[PDB]
């Protein structure tokens, strides 16, 4: 659709290429591990609590 | 008046002193009144929910 309508030289071409040459930064959490560890500690605490109870 | 016969006074005093101060007081001490049964339907030391 742009190859046959955009008469600009290489604009569609290099745009599409740099787009294919673009990789969006898929961000990493770095937030789940800590809540996992907190969950683990809470599990330990509730385990000892329920044993004593 | 026989009550005035001071010869036989100790034979009246002694057994009274025995039965009023020792025997009867004991037969009382054996009679005990336990406190009434009070089943407490509210006594629960439950710590705060653990949290």
């Amino acid at each position: 659709y742009y190859k046959a309508n955009v008469a600009k030289a290489g604009l569609v071409d290099d745009f599409e290429k740099k787009f294919n040459a673009l990789k969006v930064p898929v961000p990493e959490d770095k937030y789940t591990a800590q809540v996992d560890a907190e969950e683990k500690e809470d599990v330990k605490s509730c385990a000892e609590w329920v044993s004593l109870s | 008046m026989p009550q005035l016969n001071t010869t036989v006074w100790p034979t009246m005093i002694t057994p009274m002193l025995l039965t009023l101060f020792l025997i009867t007081q004991l037969k009382m001490l054996n009679t005990n009144y336990h406190l009434p049964p009070s089943p407490k339907p509210m006594k629960m030391k439950n710590y705060n929910k653990p949290w």
